[PDB]
RNA sequence: GCGGGGUGGAGCAGCCUGGUAGCUCGUCGGGCUCAUAACCCGAAGGUCGUCGGUUCAAAUCCGGCCCCCGCAACCA
RNA sequence: GCCGAGGGUAGGGCCCGUGACUGGGGCGAAGUCGUAACAAGGUAGCUGUACCGGAAGGUGCGGCUGGAU
RNA sequence: GUGGGAGAGGGUGGUGGAAUUCCCGGAGUAGCGGUGAAAUGCGCAGAUACCGGGAGGAACGCCGAUGGCGAAGGCAGCCACCUGGUCCACCCGUGACGCUGAGGCGCGAAAGCGUGGGGAGCAAACCGGAUUAGAUACCCGGGUAGUCCACGCCCUAAAC
RNA sequence: CGAUGUCGGCUCGUCGCAUCCUGGGGCUGAAGAAGGUCCCAAGGGUUGGGCUGUUCGCCCAUUAAAGCGGCACGCGAGCUG
RNA sequence: GAAUGCCGGCAUGAGUAACGAUAAAGAGGGUGAGAAUCCCUCUCGCCGUAAGCCCAAGGGUUCCUACGCAAUGGUCGUCAGCGUAGGGUUAGGCGGGACCUAAGGUGAAGCCGAAAGGCGUAGCCGAAGGGCAGCCGGUUAAUAUUCCGGCCCUUCCCGCAGGUGCGAUGGGGGGACGCUCUAGGCUAGGGGGACCGGAGCCAUGGACGAGCCCGGCCAGAAGCGCAGGGUGGGAGGUAGGCAAAUCCGCCUCCCAACAAGCUCUGCGUGGUGGGGAAGCCCGGGUGACAACCCCCCGAAGCCAGGGAGCCAAGAAAAGCCUCUAAGCACAACCUGCGGGAACCCGUACCGCAAACCGACACAGGUGGGCGGGUGCAAGAGCACUCAGGCGCGCGGGAGAACCCUCGCCAAGGAACUCUGCAAGUUGGCCCCGUAACUUCGGGAGAAGGGGUGCUCCCUGGGGUGAUGAGCCCCGGGGAGCCGCAGUGAACAGGCUCUGGCGACUGUUUACCAAAAACACAGCUCUCUGCGAACUCGUAAGAGGAGGUAUAGGGAGCGACGCUUGCCCGGUGCCGGAAGGUCAAGGGGAGGGGUGCAAGCCCCGAACCGAAGCCCCGGUGAACGGCGGCCGUAACUAUAACGGUCCUAAGGUAGCGAAAUUCCUUGUCGGGUAAGUUCCGACCUGCACGAAAAGCGUAACGACCGGAGCGCUGUCUCGGCGAGGGACCCGGUGAAAUUGAACUGGCCGUGAAGAUGCGGCCUACCCGUGGCAGGACGAAAAGACCCCGUGGAGCUUUACUGCAGCC
RNA sequence: GAGCUAGCCCUGGCCAGGGUGAAGCUGGGGUGAGACCCAGUGGAGGCCCGAACCGGUGGGGGAUGCAAACCCCUCGGAUGA
């Protein structure tokens, strides 16, 4: 059946990548905590 | 008139649809026309804030002339009468002899082909504009302005009228269309006459369909929700209301009255309204 | 199982707050009418469901038994 | 081989008999309730219609005299 | 045909005043109302009675008559328009073209019904007060359809 | 109660006997036939259908008879639901 | 040593279930250490509105080639979407950007909010919408509208020539729009040809034939032709389009008007450039100087912004044309021609799937376009088949029970069962024919019945031709042939009568309920005068609505018909300048602390004082409510009538053993041989009843009852047959569970149901296919119940607050 | 976190084929004129049958599944909410 995985580079990159996450207060503290523990990738790798 | 359909199908059987017979222009005047920014009834938060809104035919909106002391002494030719889905009333295209083009909501018996014009000297026909003031007492009007300049906000669907009953000073007094009695400011301008399209209200709407095709989405009772959603809701069964009837925020529904008391717009209401 | 009840012939008061039984109709005797009804005047009849107890005294307060009305009898 | 008495299948029409029960009707009568009509019948009567009432009836609207004074 | 007449005959559109009701301002006080007598009711939260202003609807006093008009039902302030029947005089025109009328078609008081208005007065139903043995009535206080307007139905009568 | 699946039906039976029938008897208010009543006997047998979820019961048509009970009101790691 | 403990390792179940669609395989040849499984050939089978082909998403080297087989691959492997290496994606014209705007997003000005931040006309961003210039063929192992070949086109820069008041982010025009239906003429695609080209074939009885088989086109500038779209021309006035304006708008006038003209597009032709089959020799060569023609069918596509009708009334902005303003008029723009210039990103491969989403090479899910032929009335249905692609990554045997999927069945025909559940029956088209009732549409495909193939003869209308031949379409009449049977296969209703509930089409608990539930047109009450009420937000700001009482919110009822009675005492709501109560505040009779004092400080009675409550009144399609006991009629029985008590008022019409009736299978009637259900009645309605609507209602229903005909393996009552499993052999190889086990029956006993205790009885050791009575079998720390001063959702005249409102 | 799901907003797309035959219009009849009746034309509709597509009625299978909702047969809608 249709489940719930869909994927959507726009869709991605719009929802979860770095301008998204810059632009509010939320989204820079997952930047910092995500560089604090020294994530690779802040945010998730999606090709455009 | 209005038209009936024979039944051929179940909802043909009461569906009743305007007459449209004193419809002359089947086009929009491009110039005069816009678009609608449909809402569902959602506000700038994307918030439901008018329930059960969407999903009818688009519309083009007609940029109408609700002021027309914008234009004193000259006068106009009435060009076409036209379809308005964004009102109940239909609209009557104006040429003035200015060449400018307008619209106004069509008043009942409007020709086309004759002439209107606004201004403290108009002549009191149908169609023409003026200062409350200037309007005989005892004639009834419509497209009435409530404060000077402001623009006309009373008397705008069909089939309405207000009248004017005496003076007062500085002011006149009017019957809304609601029955309710009250004073507007002399210069409040005013359109002689009636609005048109009276068949209105005698239309059937048919079936479910035809309140979609408005944008008017399916209602849902009280009584067949639960506790959470609404005041009537639950109870194994129907049930009565076991309460004063109540809207979904709890407010009494039957009888209550919300106006403000203390509205300053009080001391110029004279008689609140009837039946 | 819980609450209420039984008072001339019918239907209700009085019981709570012990001493004193009342109201409408009905019955009976008289009157008006040719006569009947209605109407008017007088008058009879409850020993208060019982048995027990408290009291100086119980329709009244308390117990027993009896009959009547109402409500309950749920998870199963 | 055709038509063909009629037999068979299916669906319709008119009529008759009958049916738990039910609607009023006639008669019977020595019953109960009231007293609507005939006298100005004690609210003049009758009337078409409408709403209502245990029952005769009442009331509204309009009509008629086939209404005493 | 020509020339005249009387009339609430019919339809549309206007418009006048008397009165009832409600609202507003005034002034004013202890009752008003109603019946056979009463009560209900209304009234010091200021009624009734009186003066001024305003709103709205329905019906047209005197003229009015034992009158007029219409085929019947019926039609009554006044104004204009549209329209029907009908009488009279002249004896001019047509030349029996007439009478009646099964079916048909139309009109048809009130009440009643449909959709929409309107709603002052009145008032089935209904409520209350009296009367009464009872009073699902007659009498009194309230009161909804309806009574009015438009369109469409119903087609009945002591439609005499 | 860190689970013993619960009515009825179907299926498959097995057992008790306080025996419905068939076998053997005594008494009889047993003439015969047919019954009544008690004793012995569990070998076998003990139908089909209408109603109802029904077990039961009632009814139709038959029958030698249309027995009553136990097995976690036998039987859901066998089915139905 | 235990914690259903934690982490890891290894067992048991077990050589067991399974190895993922029942579309299906067989042989020969080759390769190699090894082959059912790789390559090749031949035969057989499956898809073909796909199981073929092309785009978009998503995936990201999976593409091609060489060399490999430890692991991945459900077996095998020499093969591979696997390991290693190398190679491969070429654009001014295709898609996106250097263009435009849509919802939305962001946001100068501006507004708001403790901070963070929330808003916000302009503008800016935002596309699968508007806009914009490339078509056919060839080539590579792998790219191609990208390279190459041919013929075409676009913008930008400069120059030259001619022309003009040139000039814009500013004015205007246009762009520019729905749904259904639809004309003419074309194209795409298809069918036929006795005509054109072609290697060859004559079997096995016949045919050297108007035989078979194969193929008969594609792109193309200007010009031209056919079919369509768009559009009036001139003059005069002019106060409007936020400056100006010769434009546009408005008015007047003259010519023109289903025309022509002007312009744009489709289709045809067209210089030229390409392609080009079957067959047979090793993708290639040949066929071949290949031919490249006539006729018919024909779009949903094109001309297009075409036409008509309808109501629910159907984006924006730029490109483009035009008008002028500052300016500039040696400039600038337009037209023609020429030379030059033309950037960034994508392009491989899968793409209904073994490469995407589902942990898997997973019977599931995934948007757009192409989708041939014949036949069946049509068609994208159905059967077969083209091109193309496949036989689904375990096989070989056997021929048990049982299971699944399927076929048939004597006589009976629902006797099955909760129920005809399931399965039969019926089944398309043509013709005849068709009831109650009805809102006059319907009910209706009611029902019921006849026809259906093939051959010959005769004839009627239509399309394309030309008016005819031919080709194609729609028929009529007659006479005959064959079979059990003619929609001969495949796809394709069983019917009827009668109740309940909901008017109807719709909607719903993704994944146990599709319904009688929700919605629905329609009815009523009620709020709202507009900076509306109401809703969201602290606010700003928004929705409501660019609406305005024929409009908007809230609530109940639920097409339609006929109706919707009585109660305002309590609750609600509405109206009530009185009276009562009433907080802060005012007021200050009087009293107090302190100081030597004027003074400072504290308490404080009357009286003034809002909403709310009290109090007077209204109001039911507002919350709600709508009695009891006793008596009475020529026999009974019953009670029209009467008595009394109580109430705010005592259930009206209609309906009633009901989706409601306890007693109950009430009683009677109908139907059956028999009817706890069903239908029709009766009424002492345990406990109907009128918008939580009452009683009906044609049509409708995968709703829930009752009956009958038809027909059936549902049943008497079972039988046989097919295939996929189950079985055996080779290959791979799990699982929950498991204290350890050397794990029998009975009668007892035992914490009350014992393989494990007692007594007796029975029993050689170990497996295989089977069946389910026990191991209080497995699974889930019972979901019921209780307990816990455990939690959570919901209610209210529980308590206490808060927002909101007064 | 609205790449599942629910509602709305903007912009695109899709629905083989057959059937029934509303209004309107034209002609004929009818009448004082009408209402209206008949025929042809026409092509309406939360109309009918049925693919795609959207569903999920009954039954069976599946139940350590092909699948953490699938498969087969059957069935509902299919110009419209
Ligand atoms: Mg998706
Ligand atoms: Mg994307
Ligand atoms: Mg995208
Ligand atoms: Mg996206
Ligand atoms: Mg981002
Ligand atoms: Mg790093
Ligand atoms: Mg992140
Ligand atoms: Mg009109
Ligand atoms: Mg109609
Ligand atoms: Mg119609
Ligand atoms: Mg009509
Ligand atoms: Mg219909
Ligand atoms: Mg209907
Ligand atoms: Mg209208
Ligand atoms: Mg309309
Ligand atoms: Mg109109
Ligand atoms: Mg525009
Ligand atoms: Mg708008
Ligand atoms: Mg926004
Ligand atoms: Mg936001
Ligand atoms: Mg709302
Ligand atoms: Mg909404
Ligand atoms: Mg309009
Ligand atoms: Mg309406
Ligand atoms: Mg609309
Ligand atoms: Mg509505
Ligand atoms: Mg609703
Ligand atoms: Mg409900
Ligand atoms: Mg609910
Ligand atoms: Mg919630
Ligand atoms: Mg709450
Ligand atoms: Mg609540
Ligand atoms: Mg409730
Ligand atoms: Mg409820
Ligand atoms: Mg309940
Ligand atoms: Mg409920
Ligand atoms: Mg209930
Ligand atoms: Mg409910
Ligand atoms: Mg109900
Ligand atoms: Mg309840
Ligand atoms: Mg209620
Ligand atoms: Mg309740
Ligand atoms: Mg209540
Ligand atoms: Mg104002
Ligand atoms: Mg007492
Ligand atoms: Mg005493
Ligand atoms: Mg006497
Ligand atoms: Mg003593
Ligand atoms: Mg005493
Ligand atoms: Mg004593
Ligand atoms: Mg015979
Ligand atoms: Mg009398
Ligand atoms: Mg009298
Ligand atoms: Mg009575
Ligand atoms: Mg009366
Ligand atoms: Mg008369
Ligand atoms: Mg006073
Ligand atoms: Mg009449
Ligand atoms: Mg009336
Ligand atoms: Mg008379
Ligand atoms: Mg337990
Ligand atoms: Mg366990
Ligand atoms: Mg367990
Ligand atoms: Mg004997
Ligand atoms: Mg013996
Ligand atoms: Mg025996
Ligand atoms: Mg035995
Ligand atoms: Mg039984
Ligand atoms: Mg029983
Ligand atoms: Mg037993
Ligand atoms: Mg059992
Ligand atoms: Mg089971
Ligand atoms: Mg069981
Ligand atoms: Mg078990
Ligand atoms: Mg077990
Ligand atoms: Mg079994
Ligand atoms: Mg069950
Ligand atoms: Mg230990
Ligand atoms: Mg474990
Ligand atoms: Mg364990
Ligand atoms: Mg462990
Ligand atoms: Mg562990
Ligand atoms: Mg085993
Ligand atoms: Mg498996
Ligand atoms: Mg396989
Ligand atoms: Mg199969
Ligand atoms: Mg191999
Ligand atoms: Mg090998
Ligand atoms: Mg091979
Ligand atoms: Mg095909
Ligand atoms: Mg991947
Ligand atoms: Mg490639
Ligand atoms: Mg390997
Ligand atoms: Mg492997
Ligand atoms: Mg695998
Ligand atoms: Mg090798
Ligand atoms: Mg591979
Ligand atoms: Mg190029
Ligand atoms: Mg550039
Ligand atoms: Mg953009
Ligand atoms: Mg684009
Ligand atoms: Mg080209
Ligand atoms: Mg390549
Ligand atoms: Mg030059
Ligand atoms: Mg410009
Ligand atoms: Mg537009
Ligand atoms: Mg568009
Ligand atoms: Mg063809
Ligand atoms: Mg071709
Ligand atoms: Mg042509
Ligand atoms: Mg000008
Ligand atoms: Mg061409
Ligand atoms: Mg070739
Ligand atoms: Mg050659
Ligand atoms: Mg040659
Ligand atoms: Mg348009
Ligand atoms: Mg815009
Ligand atoms: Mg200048
Ligand atoms: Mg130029
Ligand atoms: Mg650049
Ligand atoms: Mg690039
Ligand atoms: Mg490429
Ligand atoms: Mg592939
Ligand atoms: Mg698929
Ligand atoms: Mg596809
Ligand atoms: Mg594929
Ligand atoms: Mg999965
Ligand atoms: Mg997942
Ligand atoms: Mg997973
Ligand atoms: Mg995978
Ligand atoms: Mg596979
Ligand atoms: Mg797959
Ligand atoms: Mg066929
Ligand atoms: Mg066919
Ligand atoms: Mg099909
Ligand atoms: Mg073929
Ligand atoms: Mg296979
Ligand atoms: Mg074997
Ligand atoms: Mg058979
Ligand atoms: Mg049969
Ligand atoms: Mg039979
Ligand atoms: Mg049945
Ligand atoms: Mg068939
Ligand atoms: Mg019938
Ligand atoms: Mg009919
Ligand atoms: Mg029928
Ligand atoms: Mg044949
Ligand atoms: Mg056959
Ligand atoms: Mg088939
Ligand atoms: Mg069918
Ligand atoms: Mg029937
Ligand atoms: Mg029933
Ligand atoms: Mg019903
Ligand atoms: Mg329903
Ligand atoms: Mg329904
Ligand atoms: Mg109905
Ligand atoms: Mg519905
Ligand atoms: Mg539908
Ligand atoms: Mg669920
Ligand atoms: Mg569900
Ligand atoms: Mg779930
Ligand atoms: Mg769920
Ligand atoms: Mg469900
Ligand atoms: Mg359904
Ligand atoms: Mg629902
Ligand atoms: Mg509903
Ligand atoms: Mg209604
Ligand atoms: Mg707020
Ligand atoms: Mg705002
Ligand atoms: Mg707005
Ligand atoms: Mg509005
Ligand atoms: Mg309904
Ligand atoms: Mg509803
Ligand atoms: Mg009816
Ligand atoms: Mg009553
Ligand atoms: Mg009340
Ligand atoms: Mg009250
Ligand atoms: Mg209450
Ligand atoms: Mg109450
Ligand atoms: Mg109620
Ligand atoms: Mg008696
Ligand atoms: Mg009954
Ligand atoms: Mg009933
Ligand atoms: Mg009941
Ligand atoms: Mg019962
Ligand atoms: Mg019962
Ligand atoms: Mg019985
Ligand atoms: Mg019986
Ligand atoms: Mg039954
Ligand atoms: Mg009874
Ligand atoms: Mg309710
Ligand atoms: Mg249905
Ligand atoms: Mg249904
Ligand atoms: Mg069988
Ligand atoms: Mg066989
Ligand atoms: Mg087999
Ligand atoms: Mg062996
Ligand atoms: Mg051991
Ligand atoms: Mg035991
Ligand atoms: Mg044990
Ligand atoms: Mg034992
Ligand atoms: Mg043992
Ligand atoms: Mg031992
Ligand atoms: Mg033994
Ligand atoms: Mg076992
Ligand atoms: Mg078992
Ligand atoms: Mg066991
Ligand atoms: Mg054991
Ligand atoms: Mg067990
Ligand atoms: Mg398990
Ligand atoms: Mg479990
Ligand atoms: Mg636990
Ligand atoms: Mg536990
Ligand atoms: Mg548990
Ligand atoms: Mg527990
Ligand atoms: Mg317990
Ligand atoms: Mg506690
Ligand atoms: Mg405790
Ligand atoms: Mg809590
Ligand atoms: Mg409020
Ligand atoms: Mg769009
Ligand atoms: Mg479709
Ligand atoms: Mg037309
Ligand atoms: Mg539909
Ligand atoms: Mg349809
Ligand atoms: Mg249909
Ligand atoms: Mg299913
Ligand atoms: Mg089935
Ligand atoms: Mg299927
Ligand atoms: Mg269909
Ligand atoms: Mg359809
Ligand atoms: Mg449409």
């Amino acid at each position: 059946m249709k489940r719930t995985w869909q994927p959507n580079r726009r869709k991605r990159a719009k929802t979860h990548g770095f301008r998204a996450r810059m632009r509010t207060p939320g989204g820079r503290k997952v930047l910092k905590r995500r560089r604090q523990k020294g994530r690779w990738r802040l945010t998730p790798a999606v090709r455009k | 008139a209005v038209k009936k359909f024979k039944p051929y199908t179940p909802s043909r059987r009461f569906m009743t649809v305007a007459d449209f017979s004193e419809i002359t222009k089947t086009e929009p005047e491009k110039s005069l026309v816009k678009p609608l920014k449909k809402t569902g009834g959602r506000n700038n938060q994307g918030r439901i804030t008018v329930r059960f809104r969407g999903g009818g035919h688009k519309r083009l909106y007609r940029i109408i002339d609700f002021k027309r002391w914008d234009k004193v002494g000259i006068p106009a030719k009435v060009a076409a009468i036209e379809y308005d889905p964004n009102r109940s009333a239909r609209i009557a295209l104006l040429h003035y002899v200015d060449g400018e083009k307008r619209y106004i909501i069509a008043p009942d018996g409007l020709q086309v082909g004759q002439q209107v014009v606004a201004g403290p000297d108009a002549p009191i026909q149908v169609g023409n504009a003026l200062p409350l003031r200037f309007i005989p007492v005892g004639t009834v009007v419509h497209a009435v302005e409530l404060e000077p300049k402001k623009g006309a906000k009373l008397a705008r669907a069909a089939g309405t009228s207000a009248q004017i009953q005496g003076r007062e000073g500085d002011y006149v007094i009017l019957r809304l269309p609601s029955g309710e009695l009250r004073k507007v400011h002399g210069e409040c301008y005013a359109t002689v006459g009636a609005v048109g399209n009276a068949d209105h209200k005698n239309i059937v709407l048919g079936k479910a369909g035809r309140s979609r095709w408005l944008g008017r989405r399916p209602h849902v009772r009280g009584a067949a929700m639960n506790p959470v959603d609404h005041p009537h809701g639950g109870g194994e069964g129907r049930a009565p209301r076991g309460r004063p009837p109540a809207s979904p925020w709890g407010w009494q529904t039957k009888g209550l009255k919300t106006r403000k008391r203390r509205k300053p717009s009080s001391r110029f209401i004279i008689a609140r309204r009837k039946k």
